[PDB]
């Protein structure tokens, strides 16, 4: 058998990225091996949290009664060469027809980042083919029109954006430096931000594209000249991990540095050798959210052909995996809940059984999907028009000297003051 | 564009407190500090304070802390100032003014937008009404006046033929004497339009409610 | 706290011409690759206008015949040329350090050819002598410069006592000063009295301005 | 040209043993798709010329038929998709089958000529570029598909955007104006055009007062409001308009009712657009500098399609992305005359002849034979490995494409003439050089002078 593929009455796609590897020039049209590329601590993490919801709702006599789950899930390091992946979930007996109004899967988690979806999401925008994203905060995935069967369960990146802002405005220092991946995430991210404060006394004194050619000696050159003690890096791991290491080797000291959730909760950074000397991080953050019997599930998931389903992660540390960022759990947990109970309300399942051998179309998935209303872990599981989620918390953490992210405020989408600091929790320096 | 609206001139008590308005419009209120200055009548210029209405964190010069108290309410873009146990020193022109774009810190930044300004005057004297008396006299250019007397507090305005007249216009500061002020205000007419086309000089005491239209008859 | 000094205090320029203005801070003012000194115009009444950020910016909207200059303690602000509506006081602002301090300020005159007041002597309305009182008016207008003399002559006798008096601002067309002289009396002393003289005395003329009435016509 | 006697009346579907994918705007919406794109429909037509002329050259393509078939992208994501993954099915089986290897695998188009806007080539470039399948667009010039890291078989017969608005900056400079607005359409061209033309006129010097987008779903009317309000409130004089022709439209049926006048600096998008060109009183708008791809005028072109369209008509009572087509005839000529299509038209038929040489070539032909028979295999990323940086004479141009897949085509910069409700030309851009001549140009100005 294998953690990629479990057999069930109904099929979900599962599209993570468990390896990393920058894009490179190919000349054959073929799927790449990201086995034998860098891997991803915390993303396989998210992956086997999909792994531990499909169990437990299958483990479940009340949601999906006698009703079970299986998946297809993928480990695509390069988005240009998903499509197989993608195929396969779409095909009817390993064939697509294009010109067509039974498909092997009833809906998609993932994928985590915006280049990944946009590759990929017209093809199943097309049948209105349900796709629910645990970690893609593009801007453009709110355009409904553009993509109508899209849905994620993190929010836009204008929230965290606003979260970053309302950081800055909580203290004195009002030039910054924003330091954004040399993506779509990032590039949507520097025009959130550039929206936000033109009309505000926040000055945006520098910004760069990070990229592996990024001239750091020359970067943090000219923002100490300008004086600039705020700095912004809104980036996945690899590009925020250049940064911060860059600084530390180059000798950066007295910044502001501010991260955005999906580094926030670095776990190699606050413990690397320097960290101290370029200053104060903080951050937005997801909170830790628990999911209860989930550390059970990795001590017995550790103890343990089609492309991209292969791990090579053999003899993993379970300490290593339980500790890595945990940011992204629930988005993911949350993404799997919805589409079975939207597979749950579409099969008309009552308290102990479901009407058998009914066929079901993606679509139908798709309209219980965007009428979600149900609780998970005590939050309140809706989506809004747009399909972005009405539920999980931001917060603010100050990295502090014993190496944690300490929470020392929230951000309140919908109050007067929109975040909170307690300042006092914060040691600079 | 932006605006910045304060409330009108206020008589208040030695002893009490009052609370000054500034009406934010035209811009994004949480954005910028909006910072407050006093000019007493001497004329120096002196920061009070400033308050990010973002937190509401507030950041007052020495002599101000418990003497001044900086609030805003956001749901309506109003930045507030209460002025406590008012002494005839707290006698003033208070302004609002908010921060500009382009300081690298709250600290720096310079004034860029201004409210109107809003006269304080701390005394337990009582309001009174003006007296508005005509000013009548062979030059080509004839002078005539308006002589408005024991009024309290200030301001008053004067315009003549309700606003028509309005250059060779002198409207002379007020003076201060007995708790009362006095003005006059003089215009010049060419001698071949006056008796024959009115000249009326208009007085205007808000804090009194006041309107007086005073015609300027021959002797 | 950082103490600015401005010089000179008052400063009178004709039209045409270069006004310069010095402001000194106590304590360096320079920050962020930067001097925060700004210059302010206020004229009258009206609220402060910023002219010049950050030593040498020019805001926009402001017109370019104002300039700024200067570093750490030493800042220079110039009109050229000035015109006829600069009448103002102009004042420097540090914001490098908490407090914000401002400088006690420099008030900018037009310089103009000397003019002779006008001087107009008015009696008591009636209106105002049947409630009981009797002020006697007297307009001194359009003169330059400001410099000026009045004095109350009531039957051949200077008065000194009840005389107030008030000077316009510079009036923003001609450039000239204008005053008002006010001689307050009882209606009972006033009517023990005939001849009421008011005499002006300015660089114009080394021969006085005088108004009077008699009372009894 | 006695070759036309043998053409056929197909527009959108001729049989071959060698195929292309055709993706064009014929039909747009006003999901229905019923509005005639006439320019969409010329262009098509050109795609019709270039392969009956192709295949009545007996040392082009010699033993070889080519076919080709068109379909309508309806300028919208959930359309194009299905026509896309058509191209790819197996060539003797109409199914897409599901692999991870797809070396061996012969796909039933060999290369897609098209689509025509950027924003569709990021619906389906990364699709395609998967399969390494060669796609030229005729059209799409949004800089991002520069990079062939993240557009691996993309190619244009058309300049990058940021040569246009390099072109652009260096005008504005020249007049010397260095207070301007932008504005553009919200989706990819647009959001391309302004962000490229805001960082090389900060670089220039140019500062860039304002700017805005015009929605191309929503009611666009409150946000064009909006612009406009903002173009009035920061003075400024001269405003670039970076936007496709539906948008435009709007834009300046705003512009006129509240009787703006100005410098409108145009796109190649709408700089040519009949659309705009064709609004009541737009004459008052002032002084219209437009940019337009460097272009031969196809002498051919109107006289093969008359001769179409009379066979058309001839066999007219004998599923479509033209329905309406049917009923074409010889009055219909007027679609590839119309100025857009006719200086335009160059670009599609570089763009198939790009593909047929590089056929002739991949299968080793000469001017009798080729190496081709029933049973050659085509893959397309074969044909792709021969289009890097290819250099080909077409007609009297002399095309070479960079590493990136861009051409070495330059501008025309033209003005509109109200009077005449005629385009003069003013001067070009080449490599990286603006040559305009600055007497030709009329001010639409109070007297005639040039503005500031
Ligand atoms: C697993 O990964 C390493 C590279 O990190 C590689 O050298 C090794 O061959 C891989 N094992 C496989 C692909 O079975
Ligand atoms: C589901 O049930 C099995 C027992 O049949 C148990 O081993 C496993 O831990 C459960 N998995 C969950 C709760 O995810
Ligand atoms: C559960 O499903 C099976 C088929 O997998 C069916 O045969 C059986 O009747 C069901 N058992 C129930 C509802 O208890
Ligand atoms: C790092 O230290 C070196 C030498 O001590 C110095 O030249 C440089 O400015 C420092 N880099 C910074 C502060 O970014
Ligand atoms: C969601 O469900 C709860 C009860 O299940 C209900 O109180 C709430 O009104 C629902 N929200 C809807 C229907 O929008
Ligand atoms: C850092 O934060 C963690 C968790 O928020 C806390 O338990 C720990 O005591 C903190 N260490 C400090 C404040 O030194
Ligand atoms: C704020 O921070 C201080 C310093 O760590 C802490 O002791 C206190 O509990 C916090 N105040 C709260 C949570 O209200
Ligand atoms: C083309 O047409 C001519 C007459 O129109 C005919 O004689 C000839 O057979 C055709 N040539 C072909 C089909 O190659
Ligand atoms: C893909 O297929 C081609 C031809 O069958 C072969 O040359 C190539 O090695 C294959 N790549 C693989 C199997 O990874
Ligand atoms: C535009 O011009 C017309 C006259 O041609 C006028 O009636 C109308 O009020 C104007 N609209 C504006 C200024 O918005
Ligand atoms: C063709 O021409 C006729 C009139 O000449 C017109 O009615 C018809 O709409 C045209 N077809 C088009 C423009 O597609
Ligand atoms: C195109 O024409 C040029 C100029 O005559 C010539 O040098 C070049 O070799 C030609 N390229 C071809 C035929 O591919
Ligand atoms: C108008 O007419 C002709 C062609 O339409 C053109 O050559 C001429 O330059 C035009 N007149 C102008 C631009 O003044
Ligand atoms: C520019 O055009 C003017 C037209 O009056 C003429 O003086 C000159 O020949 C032209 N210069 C060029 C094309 O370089
Ligand atoms: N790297 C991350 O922060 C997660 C993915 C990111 N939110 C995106 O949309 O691309
Ligand atoms: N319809 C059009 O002609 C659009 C073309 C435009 N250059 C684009 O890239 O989208
Ligand atoms: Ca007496
Ligand atoms: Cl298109
Ligand atoms: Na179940």
């Amino acid at each position: 058998t294998s953690e990629f593929h479990l057999r069930g009455d109904y099929l979900i796609g599962g599209l993570f990225n468990i390896h990393y590897v920058a894009a490179a020039n190919f000349q054959r049209p073929q799927a790449i091996d990201c086995s034998s590329k860098l891997f991803i601590l915390p993303n396989y993490r998210r992956f086997q949290m999909m792994r531990f919801s499909v169990e437990e709702i299958n483990n479940s006599s009340s949601l999906l009664p006698n009703v079970s789950l299986g998946y297809q899930m993928f480990d695509h390091c390069s988005d240009i060469h998903s499509f197989p992946g993608i195929f396969k979930l779409l095909s009817v007996n390993d064939l697509i027809r294009p010109w067509e109004d039974l498909p092997n899967a009833i809906g998609v988690v993932g994928p985590f980042t915006s280049t990944h979806a946009l590759s990929i999401a017209p093809i199943f925008m097309t049948n209105l083919f349900p796709m629910v994203s645990y970690g893609c905060s593009g801007s453009v995935f709110s355009k409904e029109n553009l993509y109508p069967s899209f849905l994620r369960t993190v929010h836009s990146n204008k929230d965290v954006i606003n979260a970053i802002v309302g950081i800055i405005l909580n203290f004195n220092w009002r030039w910054v430096a924003f330091l954004y991946s040399d993506d779509d995430f990032g590039k949507d991210g520097l025009e959130q931000f550039k929206n936000k404060i033109e009309d505000s006394e926040i000055c945006l004194a520098f910004y760069k594209a990070i990229n592996v050619n990024t001239d750091y000696l020359q970067v943090f050159k000219q923002i100490e000249e300008q004086n600039i003690k705020v700095i912004v890096v809104f980036a996945p791991k690899v590009y925020a991990e250049a940064v911060v290491e860059s600084a530390v080797q180059l000798n950066v000291t007295n910044k502001v540095w501010i991260a955005d959730d999906g580094w926030s909760l670095n776990k190699k950074l606050p413990s690397m050798n320097g960290i101290q000397n370029i200053g104060t991080v903080l951050g937005v953050a997801q909170p830790v959210v628990t999911i209860p019997g989930f550390t059970d599930f990795i001590y017995s998931a550790i103890s343990q052909m089609f492309c991209n389903q292969k791990c090579n992660c053999s003899n993993l540390s379970v300490k290593s995996l339980l500790n890595a960022d945990p940011s992204f759990s629930f988005p993911v947990y949350a993404a799997v809940y919805a589409i079975a109970h939207a597979l749950h309300n579409t099969l008309r399942c009552g308290s102990d059984r479901c009407p058998k051998n009914i066929t079901v179309h993606p679509h139908m998935i798709l309209e219980e999907l965007k009428k979600s209303n149900f609780t998970l872990l005590n939050q309140t599981v809706q989506f809004d028009e747009n399909g972005d989620p009405k539920f999980g918390s931001l917060s603010v953490v100050f990295w502090n000297s014993s190496g944690n992210a300490e929470e020392v405020g929230s951000y309140h989408f919908q109050s007067s003051i929109h975040l909170s600091i307690n300042k006092t929790k914060i040691k600079w320096f | 564009e932006v605006q910045l609206q304060q409330s009108g001139p206020e008589l208040v008590k030695p002893g009490a407190s009052m609370k000054i308005s500034c009406k934010a419009s035209g811009y994004s209120f949480t954005g910028y500090s909006m910072n407050w200055v006093k000019q007493s009548h001497g004329k120096n210029l002196e920061w009070i304070g400033l308050i990010n209405p973002y937190n509401g964190d507030t950041t007052y010069k020495q002599k101000f802390k418990g003497k001044a108290t900086l609030t805003v309410d956001r749901s309506s873009s109003t930045a507030y100032m209460e002025l406590l146990r008012l002494t005839s020193e707290d006698s003033a022109v208070y302004y609002c003014a908010r921060s500009g774009r382009g300081a690298p810190t709250t600290t720096t930044a310079w004034f860029t937008y201004w409210g109107q300004g809003t006269l304080v005057t701390v005394s337990a004297a009582k309001t009174t009404p003006p007296s508005v008396y005509p000013l009548a006299p062979t030059n080509s250019m004839v002078t005539l006046g308006c002589l408005v007397k024991g009024y309290f507090p200030e301001p008053v305005t004067v315009t003549w033929n309700s606003g028509s007249l309005s250059s060779g216009v002198h409207t002379f500061p007020a003076v201060l004497q007995s708790d009362l002020y006095t003005l006059s205000s003089s215009v010049t007419v060419p001698s071949s339009t006056w008796p024959s086309e009115t000249v009326t000089c208009n007085v205007a005491h808000p804090a009194s409610s006041t309107k007086v239209d005073k015609k300027i008859v021959p002797r | 706290d950082i103490v600015l000094t401005q010089s000179p205090a008052s400063l009178a320029v004709s039209l045409g011409q270069r006004a310069t203005i010095s402001c000194r801070a106590s304590e360096s003012v320079d920050s962020y690759g930067n001097s925060f000194m700004h210059w302010y115009q206020q004229k009258p009444g009206q609220p402060p206008i910023l002219l010049i950020s950050r030593a040498s910016n020019l805001e926009s909207g402001i017109p370019a015949r104002f300039s700024g200059s200067g570093s750490r303690t030493d800042f220079t602000l110039t009109i050229n040329p000035v015109e006829a509506d600069d009448f103002a006081t102009y004042y420097c602002q540090q914001t490098n350090e908490d407090p914000r301090t401002f400088g006690g300020g420099t008030k900018l005159e037009i310089k103009r050819a000397d003019a002779a007041p006008t001087v107009s002597i008015f009696p008591p309305s009636s209106e105002q002598l049947t409630s009981g009182g009797a002020s006697v008016v007297c307009f001194l207008n359009n003169f330059y410069p400001k410099d000026i003399n009045v004095k109350w002559k009531i039957d051949g006798s200077e008065r000194q006592n009840g005389v107030l008096n008030s000077w316009t601002d510079q009036d923003s067309k001609d450039s000239t000063y204008s005053m008002s002289s006010t001689l307050t009396l009882t209606k009972d002393e006033y009517e023990r009295h005939n001849s009421y003289t008011c005499e002006a005395t300015h660089k114009t003329s080394t021969s006085p301005i005088v108004k009077s009435f008699n009372r009894n016509e | 040209p006695n070759w036309f006697n043998n053409i056929s009346t197909d527009l959108f579907s001729m049989p071959g043993d060698i195929k292309l994918g055709g993706l064009f705007p014929i039909k747009e919406q006003s999901v229905s798709c019923d509005s005639l794109n006439k320019d969409g429909l010329g262009r098509a037509l050109v795609m019709k010329y270039a392969v009956e002329e192709i295949n009545a050259n007996s040392q082009l393509l010699p033993g070889v038929k080519l076919g080709y078939k068109i379909y309508n992208t309806c300028r919208h994501s959930a359309v194009i998709v299905r026509p896309a993954l058509s191209f790819l099915t197996e060539k003797s089986n109409g199914t897409l089958s599901v692999e991870c290897n797809y070396t061996d695998y012969e796909t039933d188009m060999v290369a897609v000529i098209g689509p025509q806007s950027s924003e569709m080539v990021t619906v389906i470039g990364k699709l395609l570029g998967f399969f390494l399948m060669p796609q030229i667009s005729f059209g799409a010039t949004s800089d991002k598909f520069s990079d062939s890291l993240v557009y691996p078989s993309f190619f244009r017969t058309v300049p990058s955007d940021i040569r246009q608005v390099d072109a652009m900056v260096q005008l504005i400079k020249k007049f010397n104006w260095n207070w301007v607005a932008v504005v553009g359409s919200e989706e990819e061209y647009g959001q391309q055009g302004v962000q490229q033309f805001s960082k090389k006129a900060e670089d220039m010097g140019v500062c860039v007062a304002y700017q805005g987008l015009i929605p191309i779903y929503d009611d666009p009317k409150p946000a064009i409001q909006t612009i406009i309000n903002n173009i009035q409130t920061t003075e400024v004089k001269v405003v670039v308009v970076f936007s496709l022709v539906s948008p435009a439209v709007s834009f300046f049926e705003e512009v006129i009712k509240k009787n703006l006048t100005g410098v409108w600096i145009a796109s190649s998008s709408w700089a040519i657009s009949d659309k705009v060109y064709s609004l009541p009183n737009i004459d008052s708008i002032g002084t219209v500098i437009g940019f337009i791809d460097e272009t031969e005028t196809l002498e051919l072109l109107s006289p093969f399609t008359e001769v179409l369209f009379k066979k058309i008509h001839e066999a007219s009572p004998t599923y479509n992305p033209c329905p309406e087509c049917w009923s074409l005839s010889p009055a219909n000529v007027s679609l590839v005359k119309e100025e857009s299509v006719q200086r335009t038209a160059f670009s599609v038929y570089a763009a198939v002849y790009t593909v047929a040489h590089a056929l002739h070539k991949l299968l080793e032909c000469n001017s009798a034979a080729c190496k081709w028979s029933s049973s050659t295999r085509l893959y397309p990323w074969k044909l792709l490995e021969v289009l890097k940086e290819f250099s080909v004479n077409i007609s009297n141009t002399s095309l070479k494409f960079d590493q990136n897949g861009n051409p070495n085509i330059g501008y025309s910069v033209i003005q509109r003439i109200w009077e005449n409700q005629s385009l003069s030309s003013v001067g070009s851009y080449r490599s990286a050089n603006l040559s305009i001549n600055e007497t030709l140009f009329k001010w639409y100005t109070n007297n005639s002078e040039k503005p500031e």
